[PDB]
RNA sequence: AUAUUGGCGAGAGACCGAUAGCGAACAAGUACAGUGAUGGAAAGAUGAAAAGAACUUUGAAAAGAGAGUGAAAAAGUACGUGAAAUUGUUGAAAGGGAAGGGCAUUUGAUCAGACA
């Protein structure tokens, strides 16, 4: 010694946290997100892609499909804020989206069950896209910004 | 003697498969070093070594998969330091120390010719025996690649070169491949259980001997 | 590589230091046969040494155009010491058993000595120029 | 008494203190619970003092009674603490009946850490490590530097290969 | 151990005025005593001075990036003091301890679970 | 009994540690300066032991390169350790009538843990 030991020592006992008054409330999404809406994704694997909006999930995500038959976007989870919501709406009532949840996407090649669930959903959704003209062509194509586009003026 | 040649060391009968592993939690320079051994040694497989499988448990795998030799490179810090050649059945095992690596040659896919220097000592020619075994016994003459293993002290230097013959009693050669210095240690005799030489600093006191 | 090298050294030499610096860097990186021939030409006023750092009141000459310098001189004494060392380093190389034709000075260095006098240490290290190479498909 | 013992070691020397750069004080008197030293957390100032220690694998809880201020030879009365954690904490509790809540949970805490020091066995059963720390003595650092530089000079590798290529391909013509 | 994020206030070194100009003036801080110094009267564009406003957060003072207070240790008996305080203090093996004894301290600190800030010190292979 | 900065001879120190301590740790009251009275310096350490480098080669020689001795010439009489000023070489970078400094970042260089 070589550093003479201190008289006082700080306590080893870990302090219990004070009672938090922060109760979780369900996400109040913007009015432009109605189940069965053509979306445009912004960030990720599928940036600039037109995408069908299906379900609001539990972990504040949104469940969305391409369909995978159309544009190569499967059943993905997506963030609310990373998404453009256009006005064009397709019908969604005939799709059995109610089955899967958050537990379906636990991660810890591709599972065959995922492909089968994709084809089951995609058939029931093409069943509505086939009605309105050029909408399948509109889903296949990629969104971009041409020289002279103002996003603050572009009423999407 | 002649029985030994085959029983402890690999001969020109098979292609010798060399199980190149690395010491646990190694970084860029070790794999950078493995890429230099990926060229020079005959049939290397690189095995990413993932904690456990102590040593005998490894030996069980390389009996089943049927390897001939194990080679393991280790790192204390960011530099490479030690190299361990073991023979998989019986276990004549050689440990080495590297104090030099400096890096304009860029070689072909042709297989290099061996050359050794100064192994008068019997312990020297048992190490000369290792590098005769562990490196390829193919030499394709054309391609003109030579691998040396010069040992004028207890220090062994290995280098690669390109030899050009002019008919006026002289040959030219350019520097190629990795610069290198090795030091022999241990000769563990069993897989790792026994010793035969194990360097101490009790030598260097003689200024001579040279094993 | 110390195996491909020979080195001469002169110490406590009664030369002008500032002249020696110029004639050392004038000969740096040159082949030995061209180097020794150059210093013979400096002695006979055929070529001149380019003075760059210690170069006040040097008479401007045409011979400096080789080196892109206006100023140049013929320092007999300093060169005499240097070609003595180069002759020594040539014999040092042939003592080891190097090639004479491919020989070039790699590292030539000159620094001041204990003193008034202004003496100087010189050391120069000659090296082989190794090419000699081939390939096969 | 003991207040007079404390003040004389608080300042005026407790000759086994370590002043850490944090300004902290550590009593290294082997019998203290907290490694830190403070009033009645160091075993000299206080008169009633409990502690858990280990001599072998056997974790004893030592205890100091003010009865034995006369005799320092048998100050620390000690009791073995089974080996199972649950019955040992219960074993602890009974000894600490009617004491400060300081020694109550702190000997409980000493026992906790010193039992999870027996993660040594975990390191020493699954040892089998092919490394082991080697010293680099600066004499050896130059016996294996300045002799390699002397090796290369006397080696003359180029001339050695130049010999044993001509001597090879004359005999292998 | 749970600690706040460390805010340093002044990462830079408080170098002495004209320590970079002259070689005889050390880089070690001294206050400009002279009344007509533009450093003392803290002008625009002059060097910043040590003052008590730059004081580090008391909860994160003396802490290494890992939230540990460094503690110098010479031998086993001094290392054994930090048995109870493993997530508060971390060991620092002193500069003068031999390579023979550093391996003793490192193995012992691994056993008790006390963190050593400087391994690889005299651990050449 | 008392005094004792000289002499003869001891014993000590909370003294100085080679720009200090006497002027002088040493060819020191020496070298030298002054007509003279006088004035008056600088200057310690190879290594345990010279084992102080046999021999070969380059050179007119001093020396150089090898070789050897030593635990170590990163101890070779210019010898313990060997700082800075100042200089040489090598590698990086910058530079149109200044430079160094502060705030912030890019770029290049380099580095710390955690993953025990």
């Amino acid at each position: 010694s070589a550093q003479k030991a201190p008289k006082w020592y700080p306590s080893e006992d870990v302090a219990a946290l004070k009672k938090t008054r922060k109760a979780a409330r369900p996400q109040k999404l913007r009015a432009s997100l109605v189940p069965g809406t053509v979306l445009i994704l912004l960030a990720g694997r599928f940036r600039g892609k037109r995408v069908v909006y299906l379900k609001h999930l539990e972990d504040n995500t949104l469940l969305i499909s391409g369909p995978f038959k159309v544009n190569g976007v499967p059943l993905r989870r997506v963030n609310a804020r990373y998404v453009i919501a256009t006005s064009t709406k397709v019908s969604v009532e005939g799709v059995n989206v109610e089955k899967f949840n958050v537990e379906y996407f636990a991660k810890e090649e591709i599972k065959a069950e995922r492909v089968e669930d994709q084809k089951v959903v995609d058939k029931a959704l093409i069943a509505e896209i086939k009605k309105t003209p050029l909408l399948k062509q509109y889903l296949s194509a990629s969104f971009s910004l041409k020289n002279g586009d103002k996003p603050h003026m572009l009423k999407f | 003697e002649d029985d030994l040649m085959r029983y402890f060391n690999s001969n020109s009968n098979e292609p010798p498969k060399i199980f190149l592993t690395t010491n646990v939690n190694a970084k860029k320079s070790a794999y950078e070093f493995a890429n230099i051994l990926i060229e020079i040694l005959p049939n290397v497989t690189f095995v990413k070594r993932k904690f456990g499988y102590k040593l005998k448990e490894i030996s069980d795998i390389c009996i089943k998969r049927n390897f001939t030799d194990i080679v393991i490179i280790n790192e204390d810090k960011k530099k490479v330091t030690g190299l361990t050649f073991i023979h998989l059945p019986e276990g004549p095992t050689f440990y080495f120390k590297l104090s030099s690596f400096v890096e304009h040659g860029r070689p072909t896919s042709h297989i290099p010719e061996l050359i050794l220097n100064n192994f008068q000592t019997r312990l020297g020619q048992t190490v000369g025996r290792l590098f005769q075994s562990i490196l390829p016994q193919n030499p394709d003459i054309e391609g003109r690649q030579v691998i040396t293993l010069h040992n004028q002290r207890d220090y062994i230097f290995f280098r690669r070169h390109r030899y050009v013959f002019k008919d006026n009693e002289r040959v030219g050669l350019q520097e190629l491949g990795p610069q290198f210095t090795l030091k022999l240690k241990r000769l563990q005799r069993g897989i790792k259980e026994e010793t035969e030489w194990e360097h101490k600093p009790e030598m260097d006191k003689e200024k001579k001997k040279f094993y | 590589n110390p195996a491909k090298s020979a080195s001469a050294r002169g110490s406590y030499l009664r030369v002008s230091f500032k002249n020696t610096r110029e004639t050392a860097q004038a000969i740096n990186g040159w082949e030995l046969t061209k180097a020794q021939k150059y210093l013979e030409q400096v002695l006979d006023h055929q070529r001149a040494i380019p003075f760059r750092r210690f170069n006040s009141s040097i008479g401007r000459t045409a011979q400096g155009k080789e080196f892109g310098v206006t100023k140049a001189r013929w320092p007999a004494k300093s060169v005499k010491f240097v070609q003595g060392l180069l002759q020594n380093a040539a014999a040092n190389a042939e003592a080891k058993g190097l090639d004479a034709t491919k020989l070039y000075v790699s590292h030539i260095q000159v620094n001041q000595a204990p003193k008034e006098s202004s003496p100087s240490h010189i050391e120069l290290v000659v090296t082989e120029k190794e090419e000699a190479v081939a390939k096969a498909a | 008494s003991d207040e007079i013992v404390w003040q004389v070691i608080n300042q005026s020397f407790c000759s086994h203190r370590i002043k850490a750069p944090n300004g902290q004080n550590f009593c290294r008197n082997e019998y203290n619970v907290t490694g830190l030293c403070t009033r009645q957390s160091c075993p000299l100032a206080n008169s009633k003092y409990a502690t858990v220690k280990c001599d072998n694998g056997k974790l004893y809880l030592y205890m100091k009674t003010p009865e034995r201020a006369h005799t320092p030879a048998k100050l620390w009365e000690r009791i073995k603490l089974s080996k199972n954690y649950t019955k040992a904490l219960q074993q602890i509790d009974e000894h600490l009946l009617h004491w400060s809540k300081f020694f109550r949970h702190k000997c409980k805490q000493r026992f906790t850490k010193l039992t999870q020091v027996m993660i040594t066995e975990r390191r020493l059963a699954l040892r089998e490590e092919e490394r082991h720390y080697v010293g680099v003595a600066p004499k050896v650092k130059r016996r294996e530097q300045n002799r390699e530089r002397k090796a290369l000079v006397a080696a003359k590798i180029e001339k050695a290969i130049e010999k044993e290529l001509m001597d090879r391909l004359k005999s292998g013509a | 151990l749970p600690h706040p994020k460390i805010v340093k206030k002044h990462t830079k070194k408080f170098k002495r005025h004209h320590s970079d100009r002259y070689h005889r003036v050390a880089e070690n801080w001294r206050k400009q005593k002279g009344i007509d110094s533009v450093v003392r009267r803290r002008f625009r564009g002059n060097i910043s001075q040590p003052k008590i406003g730059y004081g580090s957060n008391k909860k994160t003072k003396f802490l290494s990036p890992s939230g540990h207070k460094t503690f110098l240790v010479a031998n086993v008996k001094d290392l054994e003091t930090l048995t109870m305080h493993t997530k508060t203090y971390a060991a620092e093996i002193a500069h003068n301890i031999s390579a023979k004894n550093r391996v003793v301290i490192l193995a012992r600190a691994k056993a008790l679970g006390i963190k050593v800030t400087n391994p690889k010190g005299r651990l050449a292979l």
